[PDB]
């Protein structure tokens, strides 16, 4: 192949203009590497100005850039290393591992801007993945290839919930995971990496469960925009190589969309006055099109959107439930009661929770559980106000069954064995349904309420009941 | 069964596409240039003469 | 035949003077009502027993 | 298989014939690309709004014709095209396949089959940009459109040919009411009378592919895909696709309209179409007019929605009923794009977010939702019962606001207030539940005629179901008479009065 | 031209020994000759319900029951309950 | 919005308590420290836990200022503790 090269003509802040020769002009969304003393810098093309010049956006700071600097063309989009060697490694937007653990020994480099699948290949089949935690897989079951998400605050256990989700997917589905760092605070990123290491799920000398792609937002906006793209590429390569229902973890859609809007603003686009963002339509749509279900595997993105003080400003974070197929809210109220999974069963709804989607018995159990919880809170109001006496025997039955269900929602996490020392368990979807329905009819009413606490599965419920009746009672 | 047969047709179509691209790559290696160059040069000459 | 039966049943229901304080005849009333609803559902949703191989095969 | 071989041979023979005929009749060299707009040299005598073939394969069209350079907006991803690429022109204005074969098929803005169900069989090709019919070809809207919402959509109707707007915030029910109307049209398009069939066509512009896949799945679940066209441009493709998809849907709608048939078109969320035009104009060197919006947004809405009209008997008496949808931010109907589209349409349907959060699933505000077919272009049975009920409900809302202002002869002591609150609670509906026009008159008649004074607001929901069951079980006589006649006469009014004050005691 | 015969022989040789004729596979290593009619024969079967809905199980449900030939006992029970309901009228 | 997104939590200030008399106008409801608990001296961290609930309850029940005399004893006590704090 001919040695394609260019010359830098303009550096519009992050934007860099490079002049190529005839037929040597690369297309847009094409990486352009420049050798720099502080490492390696590449630039993707977004606009063709003309006269053999292409406008590009840098993935890192353009410090020390000089006109006439040689620009090498990779040949296609920003290729990033892919494979099992990327698991448990901090890899930036460009692809160079920034974990200070050495180079990534990956045999393949799939371009980030891969061709999205066709409409005829868009599988509309709706089936529910088994996660490993009863509350999520029953109350708000996760759609396969859809757009599910986490909406929790700080200190409620969102990060540890991510850890449990990725561990359970690695052990139950046998599929790896990816977490993206678009618009990340480097402090919370370092804290998340430390927790990831200390949970013993990414064995540095052994097997790693999450390919933690990570891009700092102190970098120019293009890096934030394309870190989601390279995380998508890693997830897609895992899906298309291994028969795994891998799950993808976007740390925030809002950060990606704001990065895209400022990328457009630099490129020459503009939003509407007084504040409104319609520009994201191309990038947001392409990102959605990169998360579908294929014949061999699937990718289930998680939209772990942090609550912005109960005020979603940009249109994409505004009313996320339109894009959401299974909402998983992590409220502080449930964690105040001591239930380790912060999933609020009442507010955690799923669009796939239907009779013809998850199952007749699954839908019946979920609906009965939701109704029992609603009656539980409604009668809890009068229990707190007028006392427990002002309550009927049928109301007593409903309250006790729903309380047993709520205390049953607390189940161990396999990643919390160092955080609080609990024997983490991986429940089964059939076992989850069986245990929940068994609690539902009331055949386990004689079981003590403390037995329902801190257990997973009805067998563990009776085990804890007999332990309590053998040690304390 | 009808949608399974439709999926069968779709996978047959994509397998045909893979075969076509593989044969295109094969043609990219074999000496198949001079004869086609003469052929469509004559074709363009006839196109010019026809007008 | 069902029209006259419905007429007389509804007239009896609305003309109850010494036919109040009931516990099971209303239950049979809803039984008949849901039976008729199932009848109507079956007639409107009559799937084709034989396979329509004339146009489907 | 056998068909691909012969198809390929025939089409490549036609390709060789085209290449050997008239050279290519014009070409060009790409000067710039980006965001789906491409500058190109050459094309000296290119037609306006003309399709162009690119060497890579991406389609194009000419919004701008500068001296020397030509403004081409790219129909698809701009990644494939590069500098210096040869740009062949197709020789014709931008067209889209139109015909009866598009029924049951999903296509893109250009009309190419995207559902993967096979080739599209079209009677002809119609220009995406077609002048709207004139005054005389247009006809007064008189034929009703059965919305099937059992709400204000019935008391103040839509009718065949109206461009009734659906305003409101996101996730308020605009797509919901659109799909309920599409489902309700099945009862009339499943017959043989072509004068009453409503061949729907959906415009899922600016809609994620998962959402449109779920929408088409729901359509074919209810056997609604047989008469609905899903010509659309999702968020995956470029902005020009979004800009042109509603116009090609309009072309299909006129083809149905110009052939004497009746078609319902729902321009779902035109906001992304407007912002796609913004994206074109920003880098096509057209300065924005107002509020960062190019001025021609109002004009494009005008040409697109005024094509929707009811043709006269001379032109075939066809109808092109339109259901435009706009996604406003925070209920701001005074914003620019709202103002233009509320001034472009024949009335609107407001869907505020507060009503949706309150519990009313239709979430329609009676006060501002107006139309130009008040007690007209209706069945007739509903038009006599509630020909002016919207004004009464608006006055009820004003007095209820006035009632809370000060303690006077108001609240439950006001018959107008009681009737208004009962009617507002009456006007409710669940999604995927198309209700026919026959099972809508008795409820509104009970509401309007003051028969709901002693039924209580909380019990109106049960009263609706009980009254409908009453009609459909032991009073089907007058119900079927209304359905077949399409009007309530003195006999039918007397029978409905009999039923309503016989069932008022329950 | 050259393509006019080259692509037709391309789409008439490999598709011939790819499907329809159903014999051998020259262009690519994985064979779909025993894949689509044999391995994919249970494809929709796996996707749908097997041995229940594909075979249309002739589930002979229990016939509708009745009062089990209840004697005059239920008659006078009905008499008694009607009498005690009507006594307070 | 950019600044609050990059910063790991913010401390809101308003001129309205600055004018009423609370010159250190730090409002807990909109202020938040995402790592403040992990980086706070232990004594205040253990004692400030009760402060948060007290002032939050006071601020939410602060809508009816001249009404707690006969509204509820708990509301009156919450108002008293909140204004003391
Ligand atoms: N009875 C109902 N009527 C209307 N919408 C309902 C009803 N029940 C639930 N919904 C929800 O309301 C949503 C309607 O959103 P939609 O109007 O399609 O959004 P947009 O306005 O952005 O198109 C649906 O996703 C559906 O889940
Ligand atoms: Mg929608």
């Amino acid at each position: 192949s001919t040695p394609i090269t260019g010359k830098v003509t303009a550096v519009i802040g992050a934007i860099v203009d490079v002049h190529f020769e005839q037929s040597e002009l690369p297309a847009i969304l094409n990486a352009l590497e420049i050798k720099t003393p502080q490492g390696k810098l590449v630039l993707e093309v977004a606009q063709h100005l003309g006269e053999n010049t292409v406008r590009t956006i840098a993935m890192d700071g353009t410090e020390g850039l000089v006109r006439g600097e040689k620009v090498l063309d990779t040949g296609g989009p920003i290729s990033v290393p892919v494979g099992r060697e990327t698991l448990g490694r901090i890899i930036n937007v460009i692809g160079e591992p920034i974990d200070e653990r050495g180079p990534i020994k990956s045999k393949l480099r799939k371009p980030i801007h891969a061709d999205p699948p066709s409409f005829a290949e868009q599988s509309t089949s709706a089936e529910i993945l088994e996660t490993g935690i009863k509350v999520v897989d029953l109350l708000a079951p996760y759609a396969r290839g859809g757009k599910i998400g986490l909406f929790g605050g700080a200190g409620v256990g969102k990060t540890v919930f991510i850890q449990e989700l990725i561990n359970n997917i690695a052990k139950a589905h046998g599929g790896f995971s990816v977490f993206t760092g678009v618009g990340e605070r480097t402090r919370e990123g370092n804290d998340l990496y430390r927790e990831m290491k200390e949970t013993g799920v990414i064995n540095l000398e052994g097997e790693s469960k999450v390919a933690l792609v990570f891009g700092q937002m102190n970098e120019p906006p293009g890096a934030r925009a394309r870190v989601a793209l390279t995380g998508l590429t890693i997830a897609e390569y895992f899906r298309d190589e291994e028969g795994q229902d891998v799950l993808l973890f976007i740390d925030n859609i809002f950060r990606f969309t704001q990065a895209g809007s400022e990328v457009s603003a630099l490129l020459g686009r503009i939003p509407s006055a007084v504040g409104y963002q319609p520009t994201l339509a191309t990038d947001m749509g392409l990102l959605q099109e990169r998360i579908t279900t294929t014949k061999k595997g699937s990718v289930t993105s998680v939209q772990a959107v942090y609550v912005p003080a109960d005020d979603l400003t940009d249109p994409a974070p505004a009313t996320t439930f339109a894009h959401l197929d299974a909402t998983t809210v992590l409220s502080r109220g449930i964690s105040e009661l001591g239930i380790y999974p912060a999933v609020d069963p009442l507010d955690s709804k799923s669009r796939l929770l239907d009779a013809a989607v998850v199952g007749q018995e699954h839908y019946d159990v979920a609906s009965k559980v939701q109704e029992t919880l609603q009656t539980y809170k409604s009668l809890q109001d009068i229990i707190a106000i007028l006392g427990m006496d002002e309550l009927s025997e049928q109301d007593k039955l409903t309250v006790e069954r729903a309380r047993k269900i709520q205390r049953f929602l607390s189940q161990p996490f396999a990643v919390a064995e160092v955080f609080t020392g609990i024997p983490g368990k991986l429940v089964r979807l059939k076992d989850t349904v069986a245990s929940f329905k068994a609690v539902l009819e009331g055949k386990y009413d004689n079981i003590p309420e403390h037995a329902f606490y801190m257990v997973g599965g009805i067998e563990d419920v009776v085990a804890k009941a007999e332990k309590l009746a053998a040690e304390a009672n | 069964w009808v949608r399974y047969e439709a999926s069968l047709r779709q996978l047959e179509q994509r397998q045909l596409a893979k075969s076509v691209v593989s044969r295109v790559q094969s043609e990219l290696g074999n000496p198949k240039f001079q004869e086609k160059v003469l052929q469509q040069s004559i074709s363009e000459i006839e196109q010019l003469l026809s007008k | 035949a069902k029209s006259a039966a419905n007429k007389l049943d509804w007239a009896k229901v609305i003309s109850s003077l010494r036919i109040t304080g009931s516990t099971a005849t209303q239950l049979s009333s809803f039984k008949k009502r849901n039976d008729e609803a199932r009848r109507q559902l079956l007639e409107l949703q009559s799937q084709p027993t034989e396979v329509d191989f004339s146009h489907y095969r | 298989k056998a068909q691909p071989t012969e198809v390929s041979s025939i089409l490549e023979e036609r390709i060789k014939g085209v290449s050997d005929e008239a050279n290519l009749n014009e070409t060009g060299r790409v000067l710039a690309v980006g965001d789906g707009i491409a500058r190109v040299f050459g094309l000296n005598n290119i037609q306006a709004e003309e399709l162009v073939e690119f060497s890579s394969g991406v389609k194009g069209m000419a919004l701008n014709l500068e001296p020397g350079q030509v403004g081409i907006v790219l129909f698809g991803s701009d990644r494939l095209v590069k500098e210096g690429e040869l740009v062949k022109r197709t020789g014709n204005i931008v067209d889209v396949p139109v015909g009866p074969g598009l029924l049951g098929r999903v296509v893109d803005a250009l009309g190419n089959p995207i559902d993967g169900k096979g080739p599209i069989d079209a009677a002809g090709r119609s220009r995406a940009q077609v002048k709207a019919p004139g005054i005389l070809p247009r006809r007064s809207v008189h034929e009703p459109v059965q919305t099937g919402l059992k709400a204000v959509d019935a008391l103040v109707p839509i009718g065949r040919g109206q461009r009734e707007l659906i305003i409101g915030d996101r996730q308020t029910g605009k797509t919901a009411v659109a799909l309920d109307t599409i489902l309700n049209q099945k009862r009339w398009n499943n017959g043989s009378d072509e004068s009453k069939k409503l061949y729907c066509v959906y415009v899922a512009v600016g809609q994620k592919r998962s959402t449109v896949a779920q929408l088409v799945q729901t359509l074919e679940q209810h056997d609604a895909m047989k008469y609905s066209i899903i010509v659309a441009a999702t968020a995956s493709e470029a902005a020009p696709l979004q800009y042109l998809a509603p116009f090609t849907a309009a072309s299909i709608g006129e083809w149905f309209r110009d052939n004497g048939k009746h078609a319902l078109i729902v321009y779902d969320d035109l906001s992304k179409q407007a912002v796609a035009y913004r994206q074109l104009s920003l880098l096509l060197r057209r300065p924005p007019g107002r509020e960062a919006y190019p001025g021609d947004v109002f004009y494009l809405h005008s040409r697109l929605l005024e094509r929707a009209a009811k043709l006269s008997e001379k032109e075939g008496s066809g109808s092109l009923t339109a259901l435009p949808v706009i996604e406003t931010q925070g209920g701001d109907v005074s914003a620019y794009i709202p103002t233009n589209v509320i001034s472009i349409t024949d009335g609107q349907i407001f869907l505020e977010a507060e009503l949706f959060y309150k519990g009313i699933r239709p979430a329609i505000n009676v006060g501002l939702s107006v139309s130009r077919v008040g007690s007209a272009a209706q069945v007739k049975a509903l038009k006599q019962v509630a020909g002016s009920l919207k004004l009464f409900l608006a006055q009820y809302r004003e007095v209820a606001a006035f009632a809370q202002f000060g303690s006077d002869l108001d609240a439950s002591t006001k018959q107008t207030l009681v009737r208004g609150e009962r009617l507002t609670q009456l006007l409710k509906q669940n999604q995927y539940s198309p209700l026919a026009t026959e099972e809508q008159v008795p409820l509104i008649y009970a509401g309007v005629n003051g028969h709901l004074d002693g039924i209580e607001l909380s019990r109106i929901g049960e009263f609706e179901s009980s009254f409908l069951s009453y009609l459909k079980s032991n009073h089907n006589e007058l119900l079927t008479e209304i359905r077949e006649k399409g009007e309530l006469s003195k006999e039918l009014l007397a029978s409905l009065k009999s039923a309503t004050e016989s069932f008022v005691a329950t | 031209q050259d393509l006019y015969l080259r692509e037709l022989k391309d789409t008439k040789l490999a598709p011939s020994t790819l499907q329809d004729a159903e014999g051998n596979v020259k262009p690519w290593n994985p064979p779909q000759k025993p894949n689509l009619p044999e391995l994919e024969l249970q494809g929709p079967e796996a996707l749908k319900a097997y041995t229940e809905q594909n075979v249309e199980t002739a589930h002979v449900a229990k016939e509708s029951e009745e009062g089990e030939s209840e004697p005059i006992e239920e008659d006078w029970l009905v008499l008694d309950d009607a009498e005690e309901t009507k006594e307070s009228h």
